[PDB]
RNA sequence: GCCGCUAGAGGUGAAAUUCUUGGACCGGCGCAAGACGGACCAGAGCGAAAGCAUUUGCCAAGAAUGUUUUCAUUAAUCAAGAACGAAAGUCGGAGGUUCGAAGACGAUCAGAUACCGUCGUAGUUCCGACCAUAAACGAUGCCGACCGGCGAUGCGGCGGCGUUAUUCCCAUGACCCGCCGGGCAGCUUCCGGGAAACCAAAGUCUUUGGGUUCCGGGGGGAGUAUGGUUGCAAAGCUGAAACUU
């Protein structure tokens, strides 16, 4: 039985979510050079936001990487964000152009992000026509506003407020209000956040990052 | 299947166009009617003709049949509307103002029995 | 005969003919 | 014999549309001669959704749908009965067929 | 149609047509004078002008070149000449 | 729309966490205007206190009148102890400012 | 409510029912459609995935894994992107045989028009 | 490459060749390589045709519209001549992930040296130098004129109730109802044509002439033979008879 030498560790979420205990992980025990707490330092979980809070919003999934283990508690830190596949394919219909941009914005804590966006053009309620397309200058300057907001509203913040912005998507509502003089948009999401480089791990920042 | 063929429902109708003053709603009278008014070979055709003129007289006296002639209208001119006040005698006729410009440029509209109503805002009449 | 392969077979024939004619 | 006026395409007024590959036989058709079809169903079937629902830990979780965009070549539609052969005088009907009663 | 008079066209159907397709062609531009509200030069502009027409008191711009009619600067006053 | 009417609080308390207050209010209007939430639950009073709270500091007077008309349509049942309480709490927070 | 993650690779030739922990690394059990039938014609059956689902349910019940998330997956890439016939019998049988079911998501990998496919230009005839 | 589970993976109508206790397939975090730009993507756009799709630049170029700007017949078509011309192909160099002629095996069949599987050279990919053919298709030369309608669609312009920005009656854009020009196409019509299919041109043609360029003369022989020239080569262009029916 190779399942006799496996202890069950607990995994703790960061402080931005309501619910902290997200589930139970496994490691073979220390019998040699293979230490347990290095044996899990690379676990990445795809955890939905209707699991980290008890809201209904299920389409926005989070990546949380275990950086240090204290007691039997795995302490996680934020690794990225995705939309699910059925939400992002539910929104590509015909008769609307889709405006997608990406920026690499460096936060004030040393962390580098890459933020992907999406946006579609909304058809009007008194409209007759079948097709709702934008011209190319409208797509170019809506994309310019999109990259400008997504570097300005992430640029001078710490990481905890960035993940606090990413939970309700204030950035998507801000883009949709600011871009309405060019073409009225339809649901605008930050689709994917990547974490490209992380700075040196020291325990005080994570131990204050849990509360 | 008991569907009546061409002869028992064309011959029954040409029996019904003339001789309507003899026919009725009971089958046994019309069965006895059918030998004075025709020359039919043997009785199973005659009972089938009598059954269709009984079914057609069951149908015909509450409205018009397509196949029957206006001998029906000879029955409706023999047996058989306006209101008291006409539906074109209304006392206020709403007029949207392009019609009022037309009537003013037809040398009417000095006389007023009409009342012009407010023009529509919005031009969304098409379908998407 | 499909006319591309008639073309290809006269192509092979002419390639062999010009092979046999420039030996001398 | 000209059979179709548009030649069974959407290429009017350009020289070349880039090809796509068929999902059923991998036969390289152009983008607009291929018969596009967009198949949306639920992820779990109509039968098994009655006893998926007793196992969900989440109260009132509406299950997601499966978004498959299918291209098909012209041979494998008449093999696969997606699109069937019609009369000479109802070929001018390009209204899509009714899915409602 | 088919009794239609080509020698007496109505002005609804003479402002309808393209400027080359009338009986006598006649241009769809007109000459304005722009009054600037803080100076006293009446300044003569084209309707469809292609340069920035500079006034000589307070050196402001009266009109902006666009693909159609020149959009006059907002708050001046104009009327058509003749 | 929402899937459950308690979720209006969980959304609106997240928008105030960063500090945006205009999406916080207009979510809380858009849960009340929905057609599946006019049948009385216990959570409809404390989101209506919060929506009347949020109308105060943005000083939107037109928007608070509509929702207090809409909630008055909703509690046509006998708990006007709620409708007394949501009204004077709006009339407490206006005097304090 | 100890959660695990079930991975359903539903091929046209095979059926992989793979139960792992929440990150995915520590595998708890893996049963394929090749373990429960003797024939290559019926590896992708509903029946083979039914039996494979019952065995992986009996394996994960004894370890603490009470509830499951679903990652439902087709062959993907340049091949067909419908999950085949052995997805539904495994996913019905896990909810019938004593487990609990979490969120179901389609994880079939989709390209930005990646490289050329295995058939010719002129098809698979 | 590092994990951490396990006896099959692959593939097919069915299978076998192939991979696997030196650890495959599946799962996880990673690195790199080269190709490619899905869904949005339409009878929509641009281009002389071949063709052209991630972002932001930079470099020149162009149709359309608007014009009370200028020149003053400068124009249309094209012997000779030249520019570009998919894919395959050839040569020199760099690159090589996948596909994949030839080829080696498997299995289907009487037999398949074909379709169907496993692997693969040349090639596909890029930078230079060649070759100039395609159902290069609207199987429809180009410029101009005239001749019914209709409702949309792409661009530019003009005029009209309204509705929406929000954050200043708010700016300018997004919609709504029309008009003009140019463009890709559409449905209808006893205009008219046609052998008919059908076409608003393939109409205005025995009531036969607006201008101009290449080309066809029953079917094969044959786009062959020879001659010429172009090309490293494969070949390209010009290119007939005798005879037969
Ligand atoms: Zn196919």
């Amino acid at each position: 039985d190779p399942f006799s030498k496996k202890d069950w560790y607990d995994v703790k979420a960061p402080a931005m979510f309501n619910i902290r205990n997200i589930g139970k992980t496994l490691v073979t025990r220390t019998q040699g050079t293979k230490i347990a707490s290095d044996g899990l330092k690379g676990r990445v979980f795809e955890v939905s936001l209707a699991d980290l809070q008890n809201d209904e919003v299920a389409f926005r999934k989070f990546k949380l990487i275990t950086e240090d283990v204290q007691g039997k508690n795995c302490l996680t830190n934020f690794h990225g964000m995705d939309l699910t596949r059925d939400k992002m394919c539910s929104m590509v219909k015909k008769w609307q152009t889709m405006i997608e941009a990406h920026v690499d914005v460096k936060t004030t804590d040393g962390y580098l992000l890459r933020l992907f966006c999406v946006g579609f053009t909304k058809k009007r309620n008194n409209q007759i026509r079948k097709t709702s397309y934008a011209q190319h200058q409208q797509v170019r300057q809506i994309r310019k506003k999109m990259m400008e907001i997504m570097t300005r509203e992430v640029q001078t913040n710490d990481l905890k407020e960035v993940v606090n912005k990413l939970i309700p998507d204030s950035i998507g509502k801000d883009i949709e209000k600011a871009c309405q003089s060019i073409y009225p948009l339809h649901d605008v999401f930050v689709r994917k956040v990547k974490m490209l480089k992380k700075p040196k791990f020291e325990l005080g920042k994570l131990m204050e990052l849990h509360g | 299947g008991r569907v009546r063929t061409k002869t028992v429902k064309k011959a029954a109708r040409v029996i019904i166009e003339k001789y309507y003053t003899r026919l009725g709603n009971d089958f046994h009278t019309n069965k006895r009617v059918c030998e004075e008014i025709a020359i039919i070979p043997s009785k199973k055709l005659r009972n089938k003709i009598a059954g269709y003129v009984t079914h057609l007289m069951k149908r015909i006296q509450r409205g018009p049949v397509r196949g029957i002639s206006i001998k029906l209208q000879e029955e409706e001119r023999e047996r058989r509307y306006v209101p008291e006040v006409s539906a074109l005698d209304q006392e206020i006729i709403e007029v949207d103002p392009d019609t009022k410009e037309m009537l003013k440029l037809l040398d009417f509209g000095s006389l007023s029995n009409l009342q012009v109503t407010q023009p529509t805002v919005g031009m969304n009449f098409k379908t998407p | 005969m499909r006319a591309k392969w008639r073309k290809k077979r006269m192509r092979r024939l002419k390639r062999k003919r010009r092979k046999m004619r420039q030996r001398s | 014999t000209k059979k179709r006026r548009n030649n069974g395409r959407a290429k009017k007024g350009r020289g070349h549309v880039q090809p796509i590959r068929c999902t059923n036989c991998a036969r390289c058709v152009p983008k607009d001669k291929a018969i596009k079809k967009f198949v949306i169903r639920n992820i779990v079937e109509a039968a098994a959704v009655r006893d998926i629902s007793e196992a969900s830990v989440f109260d009132a979780y509406v299950l997601p749908k499966l978004y498959v965009k299918l291209h098909y070549c012209v041979s494998c539609a008449i093999h696969s009965k997606v699109v069937r052969n019609r009369s000479r005088e109802a070929r001018k009907d390009r209204t899509p067929p009714p899915r409602f009663r | 149609p088919l009794a239609k008079d080509l020698l007496h066209p109505s002005p609804e159907e003479e402002k309808r047509k393209h400027k080359k397709k009338r009986l006598v062609q006649s241009p769809n531009s007109y000459f304005m004078d722009v009054k600037c509200p803080g100076c006293y030069k009446i300044t003569t502009v084209f309707s469809h002008a292609q340069t920035v027409v500079l006034c000589v008191g307070c050196s402001t711009v009266l009109c902006q070149p666009t693909g159609g009619k020149a959009r006059l600067t907002e708050g001046c006053s104009f009327r058509r000449k003749q | 729309y929402f899937q459950r009417p308690e979720n209006a609080l969980k959304r609106a308390n997240e928008f105030l966490e960063v500090g945006k207050k205009q999406p916080a209010l207009d979510v809380l209007y858009d849960v009340m205007k929905s057609k599946k939430h006019r049948t009385w639950q216990k959570i409809h009073e404390p989101i209506m206190l919060k929506y009347l709270e949020l109308c105060v500091d943005l000083r939107k007077s037109h928007l608070a009148k509509e929702g207090l008309y809409q909630y008055k349509n909703i509690c046509q049942q006998v708990n006007i102890k709620s409708l007394e309480d949501v009204v004077r709490a709006y009339l407490k927070m206006a005097e304090e400012k | 409510n100890v959660f695990g993650v079930c991975h359903i690779f539903a091929s046209f030739n095979d059926t992989f029912v793979h139960v792992t922990d929440l990150s995915g690394k520590e595998t708890i059990c893996r049963v394929t459609g090749g373990m429960k039938v003797k024939a290559d014609r019926d590896e992708s059956s509903p029946y083979a995935a039914m039996l494979a689902a019952q065995d992986v349910a009996q394996r994960c019940k004894e370890l603490g894994i009470t509830a499951l998330h679903i990652k439902l997956r087709a062959t993907g890439g340049n091949r067909t992107k419908t999950p085949g016939p052995g997805a539904q019998s495994a996913l019905r049988a896990l909810a019938r045989s004593g487990m609990k079911i979490g969120r179901i998501e389609d994880v079939t990998p989709i390209p930005s028009d990646s490289t050329r496919r295995k058939g010719g230009r002129r098809g698979r005839r």
